[PDB]
RNA sequence: UCUGAUGGAGGAUCGAGUUGAUACUGACGUGCAAAUCGUUCAUUUCAAUCACGUUUAGGGGCGAAAGACUAAUCGAAAAG
RNA sequence: UUGUGUUGAAGCGAAAUACGUGAGUUUUCGUGGAACAUCUCCCUAGUGCAGAUCUUGGUGGAAGUAGCAACUAUUCAAAU
RNA sequence: AGCGUACCAACAACCGCAUCAGGUCUCCAAGGUUAACAGCCUCUGGUUAAAUAGAAAAAAGUAGGUAAGGGAAGUCGGCAA
RNA sequence: CUUUUUCGUGAGCUGAGCUGUGAGCUAGGCAAUAGUUCUUUAACAACAAAAAAGAGCACAAACUGUAGACGACUUUUUUGCCUCAGGGUGCUGUAAACAUGAAAGUAAACUUUACGAUCUGUUGAGGCUUAUCCCUAGUGGUAAAGUGU
């Protein structure tokens, strides 16, 4: 049950996807990276979060995130993940 | 009936199959042959292509349009940490081929060595080499004087250091060196005295040599026929595609014969290049490796910015002159020529007049970071 | 006779739609389709296009004529 | 004419120290659950299949293969 | 007075053997750019569905792009662009 | 089998004695029997049981991308690797904002105020840079431990 302030270079994850798959492929990453960061199979996505992906079109996803991974314990561990508006992405690595 | 207009096949078939190499590492077909007269000395090294640049030299051919102008020519650059001396490998002759007699271990090898011989090393008990390596030294003695009476070919076990080098890898390539010259008298003290010391670049090879160099090409997957072969494209027209070969075979034989070219794999395939000469054997101790005296600045061989794709030169290194098969990071097994060559190119002298450092990425205008720095001045 | 306007004729022109079908001899050709799809092309005030109704029936009809069409059937339909 | 069947007929599957040269005949075991044979002699015919791009029905290898391709495009969370 | 009055009108309700990219008559007709009921984008209304999805992404196919220098030498033919 | 013995080799003992083994010497008596043959069950190798003595890896997984249609191949799994960040190296071309800043000109008051494509300064700035670029024991992490032998 910990929570993590990590950062996603969601560049590097859609360079090579086509026009029209770049913002679900980003997702789909975001879903799979906090999984394998918090050993959950259950992951589940801020609707804000995914407003955010989507907010520039299916084109382009914004090149990183700031994401907030939280363990909840309700097969039972779970991970919530949570968008954090940041003014800029330089200096800010992993916390936890 | 006969072709309306003849035209050379395509390919060679020569490097048939064009199928898939069964390793990473070039293989060694045949050695140079034994010279009973010149001292005992190694003949293959290994090392890692590095990349490549472009050097700056004066031609010293009388009678030939460029003469006394200065050349640029395309230089690849051959990473080669000092290899290690681990093992000795005797070679008797029988009417059915070459047989081991026996291989003789050094008291100490390497984890680095050690890890060749494991697939999971990082989970495994590292149990290798464990309990043969204290064996009594008379029974050491007795199978080197076994080799001597027996034997005919010597050839010495040794491994690369991927350590000192920017791989990934961290298991050793190791390779059997064969070792040419005086009788096996004193093959065997000159590979004894050096059987666990490290074995620079410089005591193989000398500067302005011809080498062959082994490798395995750069994989491209499957191609089709015309990029494979290099067939000629169909016309526009073509109802099922022009990227084919029209007709692969007369009606008899009623089959298709082994000389037709067809899609397959391209690329990854063993090859030999022959006479690629040695420009320079940079040092690692110094710093002026890839200075000349007609630069007189202080620089090393890797560009700014790194060798793309490889990393930092800061090893011992030799700038081969031409290119070489293999992507970077590839071993790069170098031979020393078949039968010495005493061809003009071969004993000519290169007096390299600049090498050049610039960025290989992008178009790099600097030669260092230094001097970048002072053309832009001070930023924010 | 010449000049400038006005005027708005024509089986006049370009061109969407409509009606067709030149070429790729493209795709497909075990098709979406027993004739389609894409691009290209022809046609648009008239010998124009469409709908419904109505007439003409088989050695007969109908034909700006191709042995065309007459219910995927035509150098004699289809059913018994 | 003279026989066999609920103490199991016809049929069917596997067979047999079986007979025949052979079409076949006869037996055993199992299954089956209601009829069957007559070679004593004869009468009668819609009476004998490997094929006919045979007819009807059933079933294969192909093969977990070809393929499930027009119409720009989906994503997050929740309910059932 | 009597009869019709629901619904589809194709996108799966019609005809093509089908929930078939085909065919099938009529009326209403917004804004911007513009000559324009063209093309492209948008508001009202409608939809986000198509006999499938995910991943990888080589050959080959198909529908396109771009190519130094030359410019039809290609080819039956400048077919295609 | 018993007696007399002669000569060679193994265990143990200290070039050397003894025991056993092999061959022989002198002397003695002691056995074979299945009805006429049905292969003369006779070799070699292996195995099973019971007694006596001595005697680890690989796959998978995650990572990599020097590889690749899928397999396969190259790697790493705690001085490593992944991640983000910092730096390098480059690519583009000077960001947003502000400025009694400029600006062809315009209009509106009793000299200033409004509009203004565009330009200038802060600004070789800002953005991007491995996903198959380079460096960093910089941050955070490095997971369940399944399968075969």
């Amino acid at each position: 049950p910990v929570t993590k302030f990590i950062t996603i270079n969601l560049s590097k994850l859609t360079h090579k996807v086509c026009y029209k798959r770049k913002a679900p492929r980003a997702i789909k990453e975001i879903r799979s990276i906090a999984g394998k960061l918090m050993h959950t199979k259950d992951v589940r996505l801020d609707v804000k979060l995914n407003k955010f992906i989507w907010s520039k079109g299916v084109r382009n996803p914004p090149k990183r995130v700031r994401v907030k991974l939280e363990r909840k314990r309700n097969e039972k561990m779970y991970t919530i993940v949570e968008h954090v508006m940041v003014d800029s992405y330089k200096g800010l690595v992993n916390e936890c | 009936s006969h072709r309306k207009f003849e035209r050379p096949r395509h390919g060679s078939l020569g490097f048939l199959p064009r199928k898939r190499c069964k390793r990473l590492r070039g293989k060694i077909r045949s050695f140079p042959k034994d010279d009973k007269e010149k001292p005992p000395h190694f003949t293959a090294f290994m090392g890692y292509k590095a990349g490549m640049t472009h050097i700056v030299r004066e031609v010293d051919k009388p009678g030939s349009k460029l003469h006394k102008k200065e050349i640029v020519e395309a230089c690849t650059i051959i990473e080669c940490a000092p290899m290690v001396v681990v093992g000795i490998v005797g070679y008797r002759e029988t009417p059915k081929g070459l047989r081991i007699l026996s291989t003789v271990w050094a008291n100490h090898v390497s984890d680095e060595f050690r890890r060749r011989y494991y697939k999971n090393w990082y989970k495994s008990e590292k149990k290798a080499f464990t309990k043969s390596l204290n064996v009594p030294e008379a029974t050491k003695n007795c199978l080197l004087k076994r080799i001597e009476k027996y034997c005919t070919v010597l050839r010495a076990i040794c491994h690369t250091q991927p350590s000192k080098t920017p791989l990934r890898m961290k298991k050793a390539h190791i390779m059997e060196v064969q070792i040419n010259g005086g009788s096996m008298k004193e093959k065997l003290e000159f590979v004894k005295e050096m059987l666990e010391k490290n074995l620079p670049v410089s005591t193989v090879f000398n500067p302005n040599e011809m080498i062959d160099v082994i490798s395995v090409t750069k994989g491209h997957g499957t191609k089709g026929v015309v990029s494979r072969y290099g067939v000629k494209r169909l016309p526009r027209k073509t109802h099922r595609g022009l990227r084919k070969v029209a007709c692969i075979g007369a009606w008899h034989p009623a089959r298709v014969q082994f000389q037709i070219p067809r899609h397959g794999q391209k690329g990854y395939f063993h090859r030999t290049e022959r006479n690629k000469k040695i420009y320079r054997i940079g040092l690692k101790t110094d710093k002026n490796s890839a200075s000349t005296d007609a630069d007189i600045t202080e620089k090393k061989i890797t560009p700014m910015g790194g060798f793309p794709h490889y990393g930092v030169v800061n090893e011992d290194f030799l700038l081969l002159k031409g290119c070489v098969a293999g992507t970077k990071k590839r071993p790069i097994t170098l031979r020393k020529n078949i039968v010495p060559q005493v061809s003009r190119d071969a004993l000519a002298q290169v007096s390299l007049k600049f090498i050049d450092t610039s960025s290989k990425i992008g178009h790099g205008r600097f030669q260092t970071s230094e001097e970048k720095v002072k053309y832009y001045g001070p930023l924010k």
